[PDB]
Parts: structure tokens; sequence; C-alpha cells
């Protein structure tokens, strides 16, 4: 996190209601020549981290 | 058919607007806000989300 300041100016507002304990986040995997395998093996990710 | 439930509403179509005056004493509702005073042009710009 580099030492900088910014603010965060707001993006949406759902009117949902409901109870929220957890959460997951998702993410896109590839398939290509390069990575053979089956569907449990055969993917790249790519460089990222949160 | 009505549905009540613990949550906010989403359609009640208001709608009555009315027209405008300027540089004349008169009672506003613009959003929800009531005031007694004189409107005008001014000079300061909003960010997009005020
Ligand atoms: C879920 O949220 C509601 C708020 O309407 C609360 O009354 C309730 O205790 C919460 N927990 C549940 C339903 O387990």
């Amino acid at each position: 996190l580099p030492q900088g300041f910014s603010a965060l100016e707001p993006l949406v507002d759902l009117p949902i209601g409901i109870n929220i304990t957890r959460f997951q986040t998702l993410l896109a995997l590839h398939r290509s020549y390069l990575t053979p395998g089956d569907s449990s093996s055969g993917w790249t990710a790519g460089a990222a981290a949160y | 058919s009505f549905e009540l439930l613990h949550a906010p509403a989403t359609v009640c179509g208001p709608k009555k607007s009315t027209n405008l005056v300027k540089n004349k004493c008169v009672n506003f509702n613009f959003n929800g806000l009531k005031g007694t005073g004189v409107l005008t042009e001014s000079n300061k710009k909003f960010l997009p989300f005020q």
C-alpha cells in the first residue's frame, strides 16, 4: 500500500435488507494449451494480490 | 395485491412537479428539505455525487 492519501466517493446504494455475516471473493482463471491438464489442474491464474 | 414487508419501499411514484422562480422569496421543497428564502445563481461547482 503506497504512503499516500485519497478519498473514496460513493458508487451504488442497494436497498437489500438481508443478514450478512461472511463473504468470499471470486477469481477468473485461464485454460490454454501451455497448461495441460483436466478441469482440476489444467489452468493458469496470473499475478494478482489483494 | 399489496405486500407489506420489513424493508424500505421501492415504488411510490409521487410525481407532481412545479415550475421554478428566481429572485423571489418563495417556499421551496427541492427533494424533501423545506425552507423559506430566495434563489439565485451560484459559481461554485459541486462534485458529481453532491
Ligand atoms: C436478521 O436480521 C433481522 C433484522 O430484520 C433480525 O431481526 C434478526 O434477528 C436477524 N437474525 C436472524 C433472523 O437470525
